[PDB]
């Protein structure tokens, strides 16, 4: 898996759950996962989507994935693997 | 190794906002109370205990969102706002104001920037 389009939406949601639950192997693995979330999504808010979300959507892995999916689609970017 | 010492300072709901300011934030007095006179094998073990104590204190943790709560529950530092991050430094840090290693009156919570 290299870009977000290599992940199904389920796989990507399980990855956001991992981050949200701090379930990396170590603290530094969590940091790598957050940075990987940033790389994969290309969203300019980066880690703020996880930790400092806008207040007009749900603060949850669901909500984070919804925001990413909608943002990528609306901005002409590729999406999840079917 | 060393024993944690010192008093820390009263803080408010948004105390991590001060970590972004030029002073930084102090170790909260309530945390200092919990860790004083405890022995730590390393500064990393002391750092773990600080964040675990933050996670257990409803007032110091109430402004952390659920993802950040998860992090401190494991004794990990919480992530800062994106605009306070630098390089791969994305979480609050514990700096010495400089001078003893476990002196909580000598330690400030800071953002990376």
């Amino acid at each position: 898996k290299h870009s977000i389009s290599d992940y199904t939406e389920a796989e990507f949601l399980e990855f956001v759950k991992k981050i949200a639950r701090a379930e990396g192997a170590t603290e530094c693995d969590d940091n790598k996962l957050v940075r990987e979330f940033e790389r994969l999504t290309e969203h300019p808010d980066g880690s703020d989507l996880i930790y400092y979300p806008r207040d007009d959507r749900e603060d949850s892995p669901e909500g984070i994935v919804k925001e990413i999916k909608e943002w990528r689609a609306a901005n002409g970017k590729s999406g999840f693997k079917q | 190794p060393g024993k944690a010492t010192g008093k820390g300072k009263p803080v408010g709901d948004k105390w991590l906002d001060d970590a972004g300011k030029d002073s930084g934030a102090p170790i909260p007095d309530r945390i200092a109370d919990k860790l004083r006179d405890k022995e730590f094998k390393s500064f990393d073990d002391f750092r773990k205990a600080v964040w675990e104590e933050v996670s257990k204190d409803p007032e110091l943790s109430k402004n952390l969102n659920p993802s950040n709560k998860s992090s401190v529950s494991k004794g990990y530092s919480p992530f800062t706002p994106k605009n306070q991050q630098v390089g791969c430094r994305k979480v609050y840090e514990l700096h010495h104001d400089k001078g003893e290693v476990y002196d909580m009156d000598n330690i400030r919570v800071t953002t990376p920037k």
